[PDB]
This record gives structure tokens, C-alpha cells and sequence, in this order.
């Protein structure tokens, strides 16, 4: 909690107001199909 | 001092609401009218004199 | 920082929370003005 993040800052430059607590931090999602793998079994219950 | 249930006992009613600079914004209907409404009043008063 | 003074953590989340009851609450309570009262502002008598 004593680190304090930062970023490109979504607001603006202007700054004719009463908010200076930037404290911006971003969340980065990434995606991949990857072709993971396997593992089949047999339903022990009533066959099928 | 522990009060009852598991929420803040304060429900808020809004008119038009949203965020901008990431600052909270809301308003009633009246806001838009204030501008010409004084004009009305004014010209009124002027003509009264 | 670490400053577990109770009225300091609390008054420093209100004081942090009224810098916004500023920019906005300034306009808001004033509509309650152009209406429930005179539409003239800032000069008396």
C-alpha cells in the first residue's frame, strides 16, 4: 500500500478543479488458445 | 457502534447521473433552465423600471 | 502511511470525500436555490 501506482492517466491535462489524487493502476488481460490437453474416463454410473 | 443489517441504511435517489473526469455528476431538471430563466426575470425587471 | 489514529483515518476519508461534495454539491444545493427561494444570487438589499 506504500507503493503508489501510475499510468497514462485517463482524465486530461486541463485541471481547473479539486481532484489531484491520480492513483491510476491498470489491469491487463491477455488471451491464448494454446491447445491444452486430454483425459477421458468412463461413467461408472448406469453405464453410458 | 454496530447497527443492524449488512448495508448502509441510506438509499439515494438520482435524476441524471454519470461520471466524466472520473468525477461524479448528477442533476435535476432545473439546471438547464437557470440560464434563460434569469434572463426572463432580468429583462422583466428592466422593463419594469 | 501507517497512522492508526481513529478520528484521523475517519476525518481523512470525509475530508477526502468532500473535495467532491465540493465541485458538484456546489451546483446541486443551488438549484435548491433557484427554486425553493429567489432566482437572484449574491446581492442583498
Amino acid at each position: 500500500a506504500d507503493d503508489i501506482p501510475s499510468f497514462q492517466n485517463p482524465n486530461d491535462w486541463v485541471f481547473p478543479w479539486l481532484t489531484q489524487d491520480t492513483i491510476q493502476i491498470a489491469e491487463f488481460y491477455e488471451v491464448v488458445e494454446k491447445k491444452e490437453t486430454a483425459f477421458i474416463y468412463q461413467d461408472p454410473v448406469t453405464g453410458e | 457502534q454496530l447497527i443492524a443489517g449488512e448495508h448502509i441504511p441510506i438509499v439515494p435517489v438520482f435524476g441524471e447521473w454519470g461520471f466524466v473526469e472520473d468525477k461524479e455528476v448528477y442533476e435535476g431538471v432545473v439546471r438547464l433552465t437557470k440560464d434563460g430563466q434569469r434572463l426572463r426575470n432580468m429583462i422583466m425587471s428592466f422593463n419594469a423600471d | 502511511e501507517n497512522r492508526l489514529e481513529s478520528i484521523l483515518s475517519r476525518f481523512d476519508a470525509d475530508w477526502t470525500a468532500s473535495d467532491e461534495a465540493r465541485r458538484e454539491a456546489k451546483n446541486d444545493l443551488f438549484f435548491s436555490r433557484v427554486s425553493q427561494w429567489d432566482d437572484w444570487l449574491s446581492q442583498y438589499t
